[PDB]
């Protein structure tokens, strides 16, 4: 039976007694509970650190993946010999455990990395004071708290209290949360910023409306619940952006499921309000939890702005992106089809449309297509059934990767479809998605982020990323390896042709060179290269593309890996071929050994050993040796490094800094550069 | 102000 409502809760009993229990039991032996302490004022730590003090709300709201503090006062002080206790969090009608809708949060001597639970870190008299931490996986929504005391006899709860019901959020500030933004500037605007502008017009008259997400107004987080109970979301997907802004992209629109806002393009809105009446999303939002139907009426903007609003009221942050000249395909041909014969032609395109965008990692595709996702609850057309739209990568759109779910065909014929005018008889490669802006951070300025989209018009990517769309909608084999890829080092990127035929081939290509973070989100392009290659028959050829370290030295961070798209037409029967695969680099090790007591006053020996990790001799390697309060800086110079050959560098320091001081090691020669060791020390 | 632009 679905646990789909938010709303719904079963009763939790009070003395939760198993077996036969004798009449004349005491349980008076036994913790009760005379008060749970939140610390949940708008001014107080909780709300601040978590970033939710601005909700009009008077209940607990936290951001999950994060620590906050309570307090529980009993009956008599607590005491681990004798009691054993847990909290709980419970949400929905059918809560359970393995669907992570009831939460047990033990109590334990230390908190765990991504785990729930609650240490003990202050006694006084009766109470205790909690450490809780939530996992950062945690379900989104307004869970009810509960104190369990274990006995011999069964357990004993606290009552429902409404009072200490806990709303948990999703964390752009959390690094292991799926919608982790390593930005705060960034954080402000598209988490914390409940005003914007959307832009509007035309190209070349460039309009701008103001709007009122609000999504910290009484009643908005509790109706963004209500419309995910309204979708009969299940609770256990609720964690999950992907789930969220796609069930968002359906909901905010009236179709199909008595969603918030019913579209209308009649110039007339019968009984209602015309959707170019409204300046902020809150009105909306309130009618339709307080009137339980849809609300009339809204076009593009207002929808981008309900579901704005959504998303930052629930922490996913977003952004209300606008394309000038807006194709929307009817059939998914991924092309306009003009015959003009208005019965014929269906295809159309507006003077501008305007969607979303939800910042998240995107585990189910491949690393690399993270970051920003569209998602367009304005319906136009059915996705799977229902009028939704996304979340769909806007990298994979770009690459033309338009493959990976959901909805990105749609949305790059919307960003980039040509027009045919229908036997052919003209084509237009540039019209469609002149230009695509956001509201600037810290202004209301305009941003430019049509290339985010699309390669610019004009040049061969732009037609190479066009046809990979199309055929994901010559007997030549592509693929290619990156060969022996060391950090700090220059590397080839290896393309292979193999040509199976015994015809000869023209081919043009590109290549784009990327770094992404860990998780899969895109950080930047480092490296663009178009080229075009002869085929003759019944050959294998190998294309080597020299990536100097320079290229990408100055765009790295920790365990991010390389991301590689090669796309490739064979000229003379137009068959594209595309890949995209990713690489870790190889990474040189340089290790830190102390030797000797660690006080400071003292002297202690730094071993700084490095191997080097190439067939090649290294030369000119100068290895420095850094320590705020340990060492002063101190460098090493090894004018040859034989191949596989180990030195070690000893250096004497004297600490000027008790407590935990750290040691950074850097290598640098003529061909190998800026690797480094660190290694954490205690001085006593 | 979304309209339809003619082809
Ligand atoms: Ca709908
Ligand atoms: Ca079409
Ligand atoms: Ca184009
Ligand atoms: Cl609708």
């Amino acid at each position: 039976p679905p646990n789909n409502s938010n709303a719904a809760e079963d009763d939790l009993p009070t003395v939760e007694l198993q077996g036969v229990v004798p009449r004349g039991v005491n349980l008076q032996e036994f913790l009760n509970v005379t008060s749970v302490h939140l610390f949940k004022e708008r001014w107080d730590t909780n709300k601040v650190d978590h970033h939710t003090d601005k909700y009009e709300n008077n209940k607990l709201i936290v951001r999950r993946g994060q620590s906050f503090y309570v307090q529980i006062d009993f009956s008599r002080p607590y005491d681990p010999r004798r009691d054993l206790f847990r909290v709980e969090y419970v949400i929905g009608r059918y809560p359970q455990e393995n669907k992570g809708t009831y939460i047990p949060v033990p109590i334990v001597s230390e908190l765990q990395s991504g785990k729930w639970g609650a240490k003990i870190v202050m006694r006084e008299d009766r109470s205790v004071r909690l450490s809780i931490q939530s996992s950062p996986k945690c379900i989104v929504g307004k869970f009810r708290m509960y104190v369990a005391v274990w006995t011999p006899y069964g357990v004993l709860r606290t009552s429902r209290n409404p009072e200490t019901d806990t709303y948990i959020l999703f964390n752009p500030w959390c690094e292991d949360d799926a919608v982790y933004l390593d930005n705060e500037k960034e954080r402000e605007e598209y988490v914390l910023n409940d005003i914007g502008v959307i832009f509007y017009g035309e190209v070349n008259d460039i309009k701008t409306r103001s709007w009122s997400y609000g999504q910290f107004e009484d009643g908005i987080l509790d109706t963004c619940l209500y419309v995910m109970d309204r979708a009969q979301m299940d609770l256990s997907g609720r964690g999950n952006p992907i789930k969220v802004s796609r069930v968002g992209s359906a909901m905010v629109n009236a179709k199909d499921d008595e969603g918030v806002l019913v579209g209308s393009w009649d110039n007339i809105y019968a009984y209602g309000v015309p959707p170019s009446a409204w300046t902020g999303s809150v009105d909306i939002l309130l009618e339709y939890r307080s009137s339980e139907n849809p609300v009339r009426y809204g076009q593009c903007w207002v929808f981008a702005g309900v579901f704005n609003t959504f998303l930052r009221c629930l922490g996913i942050p977003a952004r209300i992106v606008t394309n000038y000249f807006s194709a929307h395909d009817n059939d998914a041909n991924l092309q306009m089809d003009i015959f003009v014969n208005s019965k014929l032609t269906k295809d159309s395109v507006w003077n501008y449309h305007c969607w979303n965008e939800a910042w998240m990692t995107r585990p189910d595709l491949p690393v690399g297509f993270g970051g920003w996702q569209a998602v367009d609850s304005t319906p136009q057309e059915n996705s799977d059934g229902m009028y939704r739209c996304g979340p769909a990568s806007v990298q994979a759109i770009k690459h033309g990767h338009v493959c990976f779910q959901f909805d990105a065909p749609f949305v790059f014929a919307e960003v980039n479809s040509d027009l045919i005018y229908i036997v052919v008889e003209n084509v237009d490669a540039t019209h469609i998605g002149k230009l695509i802006v956001t509201k600037q951070i810290g202004g209301d300025g305009m941003m430019d982020i049509t290339d985010t989209y699309k390669f610019q018009e004009g040049q061969e990517e732009e037609r190479l990323a066009l046809e990979t769309a199309l055929m994901y909608g010559s007997n030549v084999d592509m693929d290619f390896e990156v060969e022996n890829a060391v950090l700090g080092k220059d590397f080839k990127l290896s393309i292979t042709f193999r040509n199976n035929s015994h015809n000869r081939y023209t081919i043009t290509a590109y290549l784009s060179a990327n770094i992404t973070f860990y998780t899969g989100v895109p950080k930047a392009e480092f490296k663009k290269e178009t080229f075009d290659v002869t085929l003759e028959p019944l050959s294998f050829k190998k294309e080597a593309v020299l990536i100097q370290a320079g290229e990408y030295m100055g765009q790295l961070l920790e365990q991010a890996s390389l991301h590689f798209f090669v796309t490739a037409r064979i000229n003379e029967t137009r068959d594209v071929l595309a890949k995209q695969k990713s690489t870790v680099l190889t990474i040189p090790e340089i290790i830190i050994k102390v030797r000797g007591t660690q006080v400071v006053g003292s002297d202690m020996t730094v071993i700084v050993e490095f191997t080097n990790p190439l067939k090649e001799t290294l030369r000119n390697v100068w290895v420095h040796l850094d320590g705020p309060g340990v060492t002063r800086p101190m460098k090493k110079m090894f004018r040859e490094i034989r191949p596989n050959s180990t030195v070690q560098w000893e250096e004497v320091c004297r600490p000027w800094v008790s407590g935990h001081r750290k040691l950074i090691a850097s290598m640098s020669s003529d061909s190998l550069r800026h690797v480094y060791g660190e290694l954490d020390v205690q001085i006593q | 102000x979304x309209l339809i632009l003619p082809w």
